[PDB]
């Protein structure tokens, strides 16, 4: 069928947590809050990304 | 059998591999080329465009009938003398082509680099047998005017009223089996997983199709503008787009200049960014050291190139050269397409992304061809989130209504578009604030800024992603974007106090 | 006689073709050539600026004096000698020229491609002779540096600081008659039959006198951007814009490269969109297959070219080849210049556009070649008409003065421009609201976009009409002046209901 | 001695010019080549940012490791016998160049128009000698694969998971200490009077530094888009920019579509404008009749060229070639930078500007090249003036904080950098309205507009200062700047007639 | 001097310049109620005649 | 550090090279009510030695 919308800064953060374990925290490629590039937890992308996967498939 | 042509066609057409002549082959090729259902013909929308003069020339199947003027009965012999009058360079180009030098290249020998050339006339011959336009042991002499514009190996007398056509796809595919099936194969090997483009799209096979089912190219009043997208869309049609009428040569096809009337500008500049890369300036200095008219597959050996060209790396798949561009294609260039970003870490994706690390890895390592393929994927969607962001900015006021005349002055667009937000049709059609400027601006944003980025990024044109084109231009319209919502925010704000005080 | 020069070149130098003489058909052409009257000097806005240093090089007959130092006497062997080491280049640029080897010339085989230039000799010979430069059993030896920068065949010795002069078209037209005769028979071809243009104009021959006559580059004081303008319309004056010094090859000229520093830009991107077409590419492609020493004339067969240059389309007329390219012009690049669509259909067009056939049907059918230039013209009509109704807004507002700063800011050009609406002046000169965006932006529409979009369509550039160029830049300024168009409205209708208030 | 090489940098190096020897003089060009306080590593800002994975090519001295496969021993031969299946067009490059045919530079002769290069390779050979790379009646025999990627002159068995290296530019000055020394004499030579950029810049020798210490580069996520600009900044660490691997033709580095990648652009157009002149249109026609082997000193007789290129130009210094290409720089790009149009009228320009005017007399005179130089001069002056009225309005509005969202939706720039108005990180990065339209739009009227014009007007581009770059860009620019501040101005003057109405 | 003819107008015209004053053609140039708009060729050509007139 | 002269200030300067303080030069940017403005030499010159002193 047809692939469940991701938006882009997303599949940066998703992509950028390859090889990297759950805790692991690593830097947006897209967003700035606050004057500092915001941080993301890689348990938590791949935790929306896995969610987004099976809401189509 | 041909040996370049993928299993998926030929389960497509219906034939066995191992028990299908070239005959049965290109029977069966020309009737899914010529269906109207496979994208033959006016469309879907035909009843709301007509041809101009040109048109039967870009559409020869569909509309093209032989001039009335000449009122003559003609042989073989009278098509070279009289055009040496009235076309006089065609028959000079045509002269010195390779279709009327045939007994040189049954006097190649095999030390020289050409010799392939000898191979695929045999091949040519071998076609027309099985078709019965050829005798088994007779020799074809040449391919001149009465053979493309009338009939293959033709000798009896032609109406010019009558008997002359435009040759198309299938009429160069009757001699050129090879590359017509290698090209009408893109229609089975380009099917995106989840449908983010139609079936055997984007591709040459259905450049023309795509052309005729836009919307806003069958509904705007403005033809001969129009026309200007079909003379680019005319891969399906005729064969002469790459190698030129009428010295039809391959190493004309084979220099990336071939590729640039049509691949270039606003929304895909990829002889822009090419030309500018190191690999595109090295070519443009070192085409005199290279030998363009050997082939694809002796390019990097004997032809002496030292840099990758358009044809050396989009026609080469898994270690072959074929007319088919399709299969590895991954972006698709215009990088907003919906799903397209989301495949782009499927096994899908990742297989073709290993057959473009197999076509770097003739020159560059693997680690170095992986690195800068990692940024070109993050780059487009680092480019994508910024149209994204500014994207959401823009619909939120298609939402709410506020949009510039959304309500007081939006035209409806011509007959059969429907009315929407950023939609194609409003880069060829305005009228009142149809499209509003910041609805233009985001779609400009992604269509223009956002696959030029892409583009940039592929093509390996650093100022092509960064302060020129993509990056650059991106940034200016984020800007001001969020500048116009912030004064029509205030506005918005002071015609509420206004209306506080009536 | 010339019989690549018109007759009516001849009339208005009150001429019998058969008998004038090569000394009075010249000296009548720089009659007219040298007259303030009929385009020279620095015409009618000449009390409004001054020549910058390099204005002695771009209008030599009007501001060239030679150099005070080096104070030096030389005959024909120093000017080689001295300016070897001096300007090394020049030299050996005119060392590998054809001005230089001239006995060369002479020495060509009737069956070689380029033995028309040994007729050329004895025709320049034969000019000179008639002018009393060269004697009747005497040959020219060479063409060089005493004999373009002081006088003609000089025999003796010559002052550094009095006779040095910088070569301009009669410098050249005293020997290649031809050619100079050819490229002011623009001024007597180019008559428009409802005064579209100035008679003469648009040409190579006229090209100073338009930049001259242009109200902005004589009053704005940025005299360093307006010679910019003067370095593209120098042809008037000197004849090595095409050839270049100091190799002067005419096979360089018939490239398309020769034309592309002044033929290119926003308001006319003719070398963009000619490159950029099949025929461009294809020039790019197969440049090393062409023999570009072969004349335009035997270009499509001794040449071996199979795509058209820039020089092979403008230049032919009706079978010949001259300095002459004005015989076909009907649209004039500007599309809304009042007059120029409307003729487009007249008898004079039309015969123009046969003429075009022609030029095509050398290697399309005339059937293909009709069927195209019928797109070009729709296509252009098609371009303009989105101009007129963008135009019909913005120009409203003018009127009924409700464009930004009107009454409030809009300060005079500089004299003597007078104040109007869309004017030239306002593309390179601006002070407070003059300009208004939108009146520079329906300006540039016109005078960039549709200009561009025609360009496109004349030679053959799919992109160049419709995405890139043209239709697409068009669409947007609509977009734009329809948006603004609106905003101003709606701001108006607030600023009524205060007023109201305010009451 | 190296005679091209200038006095101040042997005084920057602590060395006596007349007794310094090639490994001496090496040793301490690379004690500052490779120093963090001369802009080695990862600079001033390296905390904020993290390499990716090309980062390794393109800062090879900081971020290089050998790959961990194949897990292999090899030799001198190994390395091409492999490497012709694995990256076979490298080592084929690699045959067909002068590295791989050391012989064929033996064997030339002294009518041969390449003669030159058997000079330069016996004074590389020397310079190995003094290093201790080579004997002193050992020969040079090839340079390969293992010589580049793991040590000059290696005769053992080199480990290709340990001891692979990216050649960087102390790699290849190694044996080329000449260009090395002539490309590192620009931190000494690039000296600007009042401190107008900083020393040693702008160059080909800090343009990675440079790079670098850009806050917005080092600031900025988009760590894909940054590398843009690395890959463009790359002179510094590795020699392949202009002759590029693995053929490093010299020819090729002569053309000037050698430099056209980087100096190009919004910001920069030198190969829009250049290509578009006569200068670059003639060299377009005339590169078939050229002699691009032969050397930039013979270049205009024995090549036979008539028209200048991008190398000719600015490798040109006093009737010498030379890899630096700082010592004529006069207006530097940017003509917006505080101090450069001041500095113009200066001793230290002027003599510059003899030293153009003596490149330009190769071809013109000098009358006339002084005529369109003085153009240059006064049209960059001129094109500086109307982006400075311009601003004037744009920097009031800041002063008085009208500019749009400037009070309610101007979040701070990401860090180290810090909140300004019109400054280069508004390029690179926006969020919400900072930048505004109008100070985006003055700050690309200096960066890209007024920048082009000076390209267009210093290469000989009429439309490129005049129509379609330059001008009439600026002439739009200023426009609608003009437009806008007046709507701004009413539109406020409406607010406050409003605000009267709520005195009542 | 020509009188001012719109290029729109020119267009129709050019459409017309074959057949019957009866006839109907489309625009090249003109949208309205989300159809181009059918122009009769009688009132196309004498719309040209009229400005030619004035002449 | 060099003291601030905008470019208008640096052309009027040059158009006033080897040119009396009496004598009087155009602009080479400045246009007022309609005509381009005049500049006395005198006024340049000193403009440009209060910054450099
Ligand atoms: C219509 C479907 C087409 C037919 C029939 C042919 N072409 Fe092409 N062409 C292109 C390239 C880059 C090459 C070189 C391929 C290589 O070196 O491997 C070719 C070559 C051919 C040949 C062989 C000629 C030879 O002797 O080498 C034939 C018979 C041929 N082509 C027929 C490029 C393109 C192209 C641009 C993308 C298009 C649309 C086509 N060719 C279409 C056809
Ligand atoms: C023989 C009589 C000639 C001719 C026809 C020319 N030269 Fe000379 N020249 C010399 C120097 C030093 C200059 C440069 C002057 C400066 O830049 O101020 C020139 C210049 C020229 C020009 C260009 C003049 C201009 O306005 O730019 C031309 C067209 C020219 N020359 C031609 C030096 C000498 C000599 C000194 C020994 C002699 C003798 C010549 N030149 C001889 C000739
Ligand atoms: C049969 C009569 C043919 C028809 C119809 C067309 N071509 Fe052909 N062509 C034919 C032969 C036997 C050969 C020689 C073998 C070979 O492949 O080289 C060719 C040659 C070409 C080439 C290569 C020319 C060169 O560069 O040397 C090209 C690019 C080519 N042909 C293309 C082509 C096209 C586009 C056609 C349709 C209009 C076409 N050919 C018709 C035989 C026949
Ligand atoms: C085959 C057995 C090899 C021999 C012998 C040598 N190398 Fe190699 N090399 C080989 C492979 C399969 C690869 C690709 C690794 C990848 O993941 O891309 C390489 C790589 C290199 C590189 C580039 C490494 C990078 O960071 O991209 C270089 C510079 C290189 N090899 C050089 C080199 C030298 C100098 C050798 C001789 C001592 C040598 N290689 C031997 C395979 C083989
Ligand atoms: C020592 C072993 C060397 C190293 C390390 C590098 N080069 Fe070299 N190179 C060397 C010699 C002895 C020669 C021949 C003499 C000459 O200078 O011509 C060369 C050649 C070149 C050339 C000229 C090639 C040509 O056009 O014919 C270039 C442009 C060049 N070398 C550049 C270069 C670069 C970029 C290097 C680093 C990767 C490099 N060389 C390393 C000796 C040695
Ligand atoms: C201009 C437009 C246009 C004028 C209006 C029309 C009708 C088309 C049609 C399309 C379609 C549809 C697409 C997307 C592909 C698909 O299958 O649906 C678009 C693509 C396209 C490409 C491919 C870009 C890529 O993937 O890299 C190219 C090369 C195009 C170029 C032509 C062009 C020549 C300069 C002009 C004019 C237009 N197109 Fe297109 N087209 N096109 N196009
Ligand atoms: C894009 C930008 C960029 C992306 C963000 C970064 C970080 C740089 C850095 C600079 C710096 C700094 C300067 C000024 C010089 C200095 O030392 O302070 C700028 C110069 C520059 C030029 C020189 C222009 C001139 O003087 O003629 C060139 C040719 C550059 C081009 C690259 C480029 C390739 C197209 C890309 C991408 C960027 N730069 Fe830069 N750089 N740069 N640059
Ligand atoms: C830039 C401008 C400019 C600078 C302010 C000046 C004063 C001119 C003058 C003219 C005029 C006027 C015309 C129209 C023709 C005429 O007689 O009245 C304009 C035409 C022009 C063409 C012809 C275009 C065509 O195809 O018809 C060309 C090639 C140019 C070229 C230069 C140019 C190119 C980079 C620059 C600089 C200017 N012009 Fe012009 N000119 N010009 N021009
Ligand atoms: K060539």
């Amino acid at each position: 069928s047809s692939l469940a919308p991701i938006s882009a800064k997303d599949m940066l953060d998703y992509l950028a947590c390859k090889d990297k374990k759950p805790t692991d925290v690593v830097k947006s490629h897209t967003e700035v809050e606050n004057g500092k590039i915001v941080r993301v937890k890689c348990g938590d992308i791949v935790a929306l990304v896995q969610k987004a996967r099976e809401q189509s498939g | 059998d041909i040996s370049t042509v993928p299993d998926e066609t030929y389960d497509a057409l219906k034939l066995d591999r191992g028990k299908a002549t070239p005959k049965e082959t290109y029977e069966a090729l020309v009737k899914r080329y010529k269906d109207p259902a496979h994208g033959a013909g006016k469309g879907t929308m035909g009843d709301y465009w007509e041809p101009i003069a040109i048109s039967i020339y870009m559409d020869p199947n569909t509309f093209y009938k032989p001039p009335v003027s000449p009122k003559e009965v003609a042989e073989r012999k009278d098509c070279v003398e009289c055009h040496s009058d009235e076309t006089p360079v065609w028959v000079r180009a045509w002269k010195r082509s390779t279709h009327a030098n045939l007994d040189k290249i049954r006097n190649l020998k095999s030390d020289d680099p050409l010799y392939y050339k000898k191979g695929k006339l045999e091949e040519v011959e071998n076609n027309l047998r099985s078709m019965g336009k050829l005798g088994e042991k007779e020799t074809l002499k040449e391919v001149g005017c009465i053979d493309c514009h009338v009939d293959v190996n033709k000798k009896d007398k032609a109406d010019h009223t009558k008997d002359i056509r435009m040759p198309t796809a299938d009429t160069c595919g009757t001699c050129h089996l090879r590359e017509f099936a290698e090209r009408e194969s893109e229609r089975d090997t380009m099917v995106w997983p989840n449908g983010q483009w139609p079936a055997g799209r984007p591709s040459h096979a259905l450049d023309y199709t795509a052309n005729i089912e836009t919307t806003v190219w069958a509904a705007m009043p403005q033809r001969e503008v129009a026309e200007g997208c079909t003379m680019c869309h005319t891969n399906q049609n005729k064969c002469d787009n790459c190698h030129t009428r009428h010295e039809f040569s391959a190493a004309e096809s084979r220099k990336p200049e071939a590729c640039a009337t049509c691949h270039s500008g606003v929304d895909h500049n990829n002889w822009e960014a090419y030309t500018m890369s190191k690999h595109g300036k090295l070519a443009e200095m070192n085409r005199d050291k290279w030998n363009w008219e050997v082939r694809l597959k002796d390019a990097f050996s004997k032809g002496g190139q030292n840099a990758p060209t358009c044809a050396a790396c989009h026609m080469e798949y898994e270690g072959e050269y074929t007319h088919n561009i399709t299969r590895k294609t991954r972006w698709a260039n215009y990088p907003f397409v919906p799903g397209i970003a989301e495949n782009i870490t499927s096994d899908w994706s990742e297989a073709r992304l290993d057959s473009w690390v197999l076509t770097c890895t003739q020159c560059h390592s693997e680690r170095f061809a992986r690195s800068y393929l990692d940024l070109m994927d993050k780059g487009t969607l680092e480019g994508l989130a910024k149209y994204q962001e500014a994207n959401a900015i823009v619909h939120k006021m298609y939402e709410d209504g506020t949009l510039t005349g959304q309500k007081t002055n939006r035209p409806n667009p011509p007959e059969p578009e429907k009315p929407g937000f950023g939609i194609f049709t409003q880069l060829f059609w305005s009228k009142g604030n149809n499209p509003a400027s910041l609805e233009l601006k985001v779609l400009e944003m992604a269509e223009n800024n956002l696959a030029k980025m892409h583009v940039g990024l592929a093509h390996v044109n650093p100022g092509g992603w960064t302060y020129t084109e993509g990056w650059g231009p991106m940034n200016r319209a984020y800007v001001e974007i969020q500048d116009e919502y912030t004064k029509m925010q205030e506005l918005s704000a002071l015609q509420a106090r206004v209306n506080k005080l009536e």
